[PDB]
C-alpha cells in the first residue's frame, strides 16, 4: 500500500513443487484456494505476486516477478513459473480467474 | 517444468 497498487485478482490454489519428493505441495502447508494477486510497486516499476488464503488470510506467496521470467501456460487453468528458489504453480479455479491472472502476468513482463 | 498437478 501507498508503495504500490494490486493489478489483478484471480482465483487460485497455490502450490509449490517439492523437487526431493516429486510431488506438488500447497503453498502455506495448508490445501484451500487463495486470492492471488500481482501488485505494482509503482516509483520501481518492479511487480511481485502475493497470495492470502480465503479463509485465514494467511500469506501463501510472496515472489518477485524478475525480467526475463518464463510463466507457462500449461493448461488453461494452471500456471507455474520458476524463481533460482522455487518452482511455482498456480492451479486456478476457472478459465477467467487464470486469463485475468495470466493476463496480468504478461503484462508485467511486457512492461519490466 | 514439472507437470501439473494431477
Amino acid at each position: 500500500s501507498m508503495s504500490e497498487q494490486s493489478i489483478c485478482q484471480a482465483r487460485a490454489a497455490v502450490m509449490v513443487y517439492d523437487d526431493a519428493n516429486k510431488k506438488w505441495v500447497p503453498a502455506g502447508g495448508s490445501t484451500g484456494f487463495s486470492r492471488v494477486h500481482i501488485y505494482h510497486h509503482t516509483g520501481n516499476n518492479t511487480f511481485r505476486v502475493v497470495g492470502r488464503k480465503i479463509q485465514d488470510h494467511q500469506v501463501v506467496i510472496n515472489c518477485a516477478i524478475p525480467k526475463g521470467l518464463k510463466y507457462n501456460q500449461a493448461t488453461q487453468t494452471f500456471h507455474q513459473w520458476r524463481d533460482a528458489r522455487q518452482v511455482y504453480g498456480l492451479n486456478f479455479g476457472s478459465k477467467e480467474d487464470a486469463n485475468v491472472f495470466a493476463s496480468a502476468m504478461m503484462h508485467a513482463l511486457e512492461v519490466l | 517444468x514439472p507437470p501439473p498437478p494431477x
